[PDB]
């Protein structure tokens, strides 16, 4: 490459350079033909100087890193400038790290005068000092429990329907051991009971090798050694903490399919000299009046003008700014609009008058405005359209309420969006400044106000009884009765104006059932001084509840700092990490519902991530794959840098996982684009070229799988990699596992590289999918689902897990013979069912092929995904069933083409019947059929008894961005779907007339 | 009015609307003054109970009717022989004598007349001919998004692309600088010995690097020229979806009417969703 290179004494020289050149040899070589351009003798020494260019990112990042090549430092142009240090390497070679982690350098956070944004960086450091010291107090151990924390369950507790699985409550495990002369390995099989720890399991596994290894007569103490560990063979996978066998994932996972436990017996000092010290060191930036109560005026707010709108003067009359104050998504006053003005002149100068005095104002209180234009003419008048929308919080960071002018730029008017403001949308100025600006003034008081301190809070109630139609205050059964009425409700319930003025004059009482507290917080006036500071007395002191419902608080209908901070204190005490693991992406969507960065949630978060590198892993990924989207960037940026620096050596696994998507990112968007107009074949040379260069091998080969960060991806298999012929640009990819003993686990792991289609709907419907099949175990019905790994990674491209041994029920259909309107007799999959396990596994066969079609039915009916044909569900050749390529739920493919009401996405086909039926000509009229209905009724009704953790974290994706979730009517198809209005035996009654309704067979009783 | 009395029934009744959703209530009262009513069946599908739906303060408050001994009431005790007259004393009087808090009367009802303002086969077509305007519409204003978005993205990476260039042209003329502070003691040396080669060689290597900094400086001129016509284009993509947004929500909203009308007209589905 034709580099032109700039010498610190003036000097130009071009030195040809190779692209796959350390920086050591272009500072050699450059020095070398040094000497034939004027100004030699004055040059200083070679190893004195370091390199700085600019970047295609638009950074001068000097090259403190020597090791790099010339294509990886991203040259914006091909040229190097010869400087000398200034500062400190390791910091800046950190930073560099951690800017190609985050996908943007960390500079441009020191570039921003935002007070919050540096207090934020200086403050999160804290809690990185806490977290790193916590992972270093029993080094070695605790440095190990950090990157290979237990995958166990929450309770060790064993449900009775797998507790018979077991041979009078033991287990059969297979330990290897691997001796290795060369390569030698054994296995001794052990029966054991199901609730020893792992201290046990090593004991009786060594003393059954202490009994017949090398000697068969007899010749620390031989028993108890201590120096070895368990590993779970073919995958990174240890248990290093005292629990139960059986509460381990795998064990019960092995327990649940009656497999074989494989495990290891790795040695101690190996596993602890596998893993480096962290060297957590702290950055550059670390180095460093009157209440609101005595305000008595009315809240204004001047709206001067705006700096330009886009619309037409040929179609748009006339525009005005609507505004209001919102507590939530709830107002606490009615909007103001300000006069109708032509698009042209958007000057208002306009006193906006708002219907809430200045000591009234909650702690959250939030200013939403927008600029709409109005169409108007003809009789049908008033057709109103808003353009662009913003969010102000009145009180800052520091309690402290807004004054003086203020510059806001608005956002663009999200997709599909109707109403007029967006008070569920992030607040902030627009980041971009090519973007309508409206500019505000707020009063002045004649100093700094401060909203008040808990201490005069707490004052005021206790206070405010004594000056003061039930309200404003031994209890009978009757009202006892009605709390608890009101408790059982699913959050998203009408209640009634009588309902709140119940709940709020019955407040003292509500302590007794904690379960009430959102509706008891839905029942306060917010824009009430006297109320709020009642409910904060009440909050300070309530029981403790259980995290499925605390999660409930922390979603948009709950904005309050301290209700928000009494939810993380009992995510703090009560959830575990299989949990928060499990609800990890709701409680990353629901930080965007933060009006500031430095929060409890936040805090809690991260130092959740940076003690579990399980949840540190994910935390992670979730964090990068919304970078794109401008609203949450700079937040997301900010807690991504900070878990960053404080994260460790999965730093450099971190960034290995983003070369390699980086990669495949690059070479689906050359073959999706330039590749439109080609056929397959062509396309699929061209890839296998592009696997060729050596560049690409190294980037993909060799790292942990985003999916699954215990799974190692080895080297490529090119003979088993090809593009889908199916929908966008689908890249099969197929590594080889590195583990010694693949061979127990699989040899081979495949993912799907998706690039084009949003995967998020399908994260979402995967997680719930989860839980209900945990709903179901855990009630006593063995309907096993296949929750397939999926994540997404960025903007509509992310990861699928590939299912081994599966197949669509048109690829069976097909290789079965006949076509088209030759019905395949309806019996194909029934066959095939029957050639591919014959004996006494058939009847198990049918029986899993019926509870997992039954749990599909329900899960698919409830859900309301999309249409499923012959070309999304798959089976296994045991006969486990499932569905893939879930795309909408909700409908949304409905409501706007018409009614469709209730639609029945999975309908049971004949081709299922007769496999459920086991080869009856008539199939609804058997006792199969009729077991199948009872399993899908109980399933439908467990489903129903906890409607409420599927709401709520329904209702924590509103402020994602998926279409299907972006208001509460969203969710009243979730709502509606599980008969949630209706008792429980006119739900059982609506579920069977559906079922009746898209069959038209035998489901009615 | 007209017949003075309870003789206008529940059917008769302008503000009564019978079956409806939360949704739909929503809907008709967004944006409403306060004191905009209408009185819908409870959504728990038990005869006679009714709950009233009442706009205060920019909220849907929302108020439950009790029915006892043929009586009804929105406390105890009932009072009201129905829910006619119940609304008619709440329509004269305000609310605030129920509850102090609720200072507001029963002023605009939600007429379920006032829709029908705007022969099977003719509606039908009429469906028709406005299903196939909001589709044209509809695909007219997702091809718009799709172009807005990639010229967003095409703006985003030439704003970086005139940063990168900024600083590349503010390192090279820090090097124009050093060479300059940098020929001050050393210019002089090639004036005893005789070599005006030696400066003709020197400023060979200047002037190369002046040809190399007004070449940056041209191309970066030419790519912000390019990012004004950019600009200009994405400005004139957002005035159009703005002329769009309104007519095609319209459209859709008198779609969704004439749906409505001939559905509850007395139609089996299947004729209608034929056609789409």
């Amino acid at each position: 490459i034709l580099v032109e290179c700039l010498l610190p004494n003036g000097m130009i020289v071009t030195l040809e350079c190779l692209r796959e050149a350390t920086l050591i040899t272009i500072k050699h070589e450059l020095f070398k033909e040094a000497r034939k351009y004027p100004l030699h003798q004055l040059l200083q020494d070679e190893s004195s100087y370091i390199f700085v260019s600019v970047t295609q990112e638009a950074e001068r990042e000097e090259f403190f890193d020597e090791t790099r090549r010339l294509c990886d430092l991203r040259l914006f142009q091909p040229f190097l400038k010869v400087i000398e240090p200034v500062g400190n390497r390791e910091e800046k070679i950190l930073n560099r790290e951690i800017g190609f982690a985050i996908g943007m350098p960390v500079c441009e956070f020191d570039m921003v005068k935002d007070p919050e944004v540096q207090d934020f960086r200086r403050n999160i450091l804290n809690v990185c000092k806490e977290a790193v010291d916590l992972r270093d107090l029993n080094s070695p151990h605790s440095r190990a429990m950090y990157v290979y924390p237990p995958n166990v369950e929450s309770s060790p507790e064993l449900p009775k329907h797998i507790y018979n699985k077991l041979d009078k409550g033991q287990i059969i495990v297979v330990i290897w051991v691997i001796v290795s002369p060369n390569n030698d390995k054994q296995k001794y099989t052990l029966k054991i009971n199901h609730d020893c720890v792992p201290e046990q399991v090593i004991a009786e596994a060594i003393r059954k090798k202490t009994r017949s290894m090398l000697l068969s007569s007899e010749q620390c103490v031989l028993e108890y050694q201590g120096k070895y560990i368990l590993k779970v063979c073919g995958c990174d996978e240890y248990f290093l903490e005292k629990y139960p066998l059986s509460q381990y994932k795998y064990i019960r996972s092995c327990i649940m399919l009656g497999r074989m436990p494989n495990l290891m017996l790795m040695a101690k000092e190996s596993l602890y000299s596998q893993l480096p010290m962290d060297c957590f060191t702290m950055p550059s930036y670390s180095r460093r009046t009157k209440s609101l109560w005595v305000i008595n005026s009315a809240l204004r707010i001047k709206i001067l003008c705006a700096t330009y709108v886009n619309v037409n003067i040929r179609d748009i009359d006339k525009i005005y700014v609507r505004t209001g104050i919102y507590h939530g998504g709830e107002p606490l006053c009615d909007n103001v609009n300000t006069q109708r003005v032509p698009c042209s002149n958007p000057r208002w100068n306009e006193w906006l008058n708002y219907d809430i005095y200045i000591p009234d104002l909650p702690r959250a209180a939030r200013l939403c405005l927008s600029i709409c234009s109005v169409k108007g003419r003809k009789g049908a008048k008033e057709e109103h359209c808003p353009l662009a929308w913003g969010n102000i919080n009145l009180f800052d960071y520091t309690d402290t309420l807004v004054s003086g002018k203020m510059a806001l730029n608005l956002w663009p008017v999200p997709h599909g969006l109707e109403d007029l403001l967006n008070p569920i949308g992030v607040t902030g100025s627009n980041p971009n400044k090519e973007t309508p600006c409206l500019e505000l003034e707020f009063d002045w008081f004649s100093s700094v106000v401060k909203f008040p301190d808990m201490s005069v809070i707490e004052e005021h109630a206790n206070w405010s009884v004594s000056r003061e139609s039930n309200r404003l205050a031994e209890l009978r059964e009757n009202d006892k009765e009605q709390l608890k009425a009101i408790s059982t409700r699913d959050p998203l319930s009408e209640i009634t104006e009588q309902e709140k003025d119940f709940l709020w004059s019955h407040r003292h009482y509500c302590v007794t059932i904690p379960e009430i507290l959102p509706k008891l917080l839905l029942s306060v006036k917010w824009n009430s001084r006297d109320e709020v500071a009642q409910m904060y007395c009440l909050v300070k002191d309530w029981p403790p509840i259980k995290p499925e419902q605390a999660m409930e608080l922390l979603d948009c209908n709950y904005p309050d700092p301290m209700v928000r901070g009494f939810a993380v204190r009992c995510l703090e005490k009560y959830l575990t990490d299989d949990k928060l693991s499990q609800y990890l992406i709701q409680l990353v969507q629901v930080l965007k519902y933060e009006q500031y960065l430095d929060n409890l949630l936040v805090r809690f978060l991260l130092k959740k991530a940076l003690t579990n590198q399980r949840i540190g892993h994910f935390f992670f990924w979730h964090l990068k794959s919304e970078m794109h989207n401008k609203t949450v960037s700079q937040r997301f940026g900010l807690l991504l840098e900070s878990y960053c620096r404080a994260c460790g050596m999965y730093l450099k696994h971190l960034n290995r996982q983003v070369e390699a998507m980086e990669k495949l990112i690059n070479l689906t968007d050359i073959l999706k684009q330039e590749k439109k107009d080609e056929t397959q074949k062509v396309q699929m040379k061209f890839l296998v070229e592009q696997m060729r260069r050596p560049d690409f091998m190294d980037a993909l080969q060799g790292f942990l799988s985003p999916l699954n960060p215990a799974h190692q991806l080895g080297n490529l298999r090119l003979e088993e990699c090809r593009i889908m012929s199916s929908a966008k640009r689908p890249l099969w990819l197929n590594w080889e596992n590195p583990d010694i003993m693949s061979e127990l686990l699989f040899q081979n792991n495949e993912i799907i590289f998706k690039n084009g289609d949003d995967l998020r709907q399908d994260m979402l419907t995967l997680q719930i999918i989860r839980i209900m099949e945990n709903i179901w175990q855990n009630q006593g019905l063995d309907l096993r689902m296949l929750p397939y790994g999926c994540l997404s990674i960025g903007d509509c491209v992310g990861l699928i897990e590939v299912v081994r041994n599966s197949h669509t029920i048109m690829q069976i259909q097909c290789k079965g013979g006949l076509k088209g309107a030759l019905q395949f007799n309806s019996h194909t999959l029934h066959q095939w069912l029957k050639d591919k396990n014959k004996g006494e596994i058939y009847d198990a066969a049918i029986d899993l092929f019926t509870r997992s079609c039954a749990g599909y039915c329900v899960a698919t009916f409830i859900l309301g995904i999309g249409d499923r044909h012959n070309s999304n569900i798959m089976v296994k050749d045991d006969g486990q069933l499932f569905h893939i390529d879930f795309g909408h739920f909700l409908d949304h493919k409905k409501k706007k083409f018409g009614y469709k009401r209730e639609r029945v996405p999975f309908v049971l086909t004949q081709d299922f019947l007769i496999v459920i039926s086991k080869g009856a000509q008539e199939c609804t009229k058997t006792r199969e059929f009729e077991r199948f209905q009872e399993m899908c009724y109980k399933a439908y009704l467990a489903i129903r008894q906890h409607a409420n953790l599927f709401i709520n974290l329904f209702s924590m994706m509103l402020g994602s961005g998926m279409p299907e979730l972006q208001s509460f009517d969203d969710i009243a198809y979730i709502r509606k779907t599980l008969a949630l209005d209706k008792t429980e035996q006119e739900a059982l009654e609506y579920f069977m007339k559906q079922m009746n309704d898209a069959h038209h067979g035998g489901w009615t009783t | 009015n007209n017949g003075m009395n309870n003789n206008m029934s529940l059917q008769d009744a302008e503000w009564y609307w019978g079956d409806i959703s939360r949704e739909e209530v929503n809907e008709k009262l967004r944006d409403t003054a306060d004191g905009t009513f209408l009185v819908r069946d409870a959504s728990t599908k038990m005869h006679g109970d009714y709950t009233l739906t009442l706009r205060k303060g920019g909220n849907n408050k929302l108020i439950k009717i009790f029915h006892r001994d043929g009586k009804y009431g929105f406390s105890d005790p009932l009072t009201f022989s129905s829910v006619v007259e119940l609304i008619n004393h709440y329509r004269n009087e305000s609310l605030a004598q129920y509850n102090p808090k609720l200072d507001v009367k029963l002023l605009y009802p939600v007429s379920k007349y006032q829709q029908d303002q705007v022969n099977i086969e003719a509606v039908g077509k009429k469906l028709h001919e406005y299903n196939t305007q909001f589709q044209e519409k509809s695909r007219e204003y997702d091809r718009l998004y799709e172009e807005y978005t990639r010229t967003s993205q095409e703006i985003q990476m030439k704003r970086t692309a005139i940063e990168a260039f900024n600083e590349t042209i503010k390192i090279f003329e820090e090097q124009c600088q050093t060479q300059e502070r940098y020929s001050k003691e050393y210019i002089e040396k090639f004036k005893r010995e005789g070599n005006e080669k030696e400066i003709q060689r020197i400023m060979h290597n200047y002037d190369k690097l002046k040809s190399r900094i007004s070449e940056i400086i041209d191309s970066r001129r030419r790519l912000e020229e390019d990012l004004k016509k950019q600009a200009a284009e994405y400005r004139e993509i957002d005035k159009r979806m703005n002329s769009i947004k309104p007519d095609l929500i319209q459209l859709r909203k008198t779609r969704d009417q004439y749906l409505m009308w001939l559905t509850q007209k007395g139609v089996r589905q299947k004729k209608l969703n034929e056609w789409l």
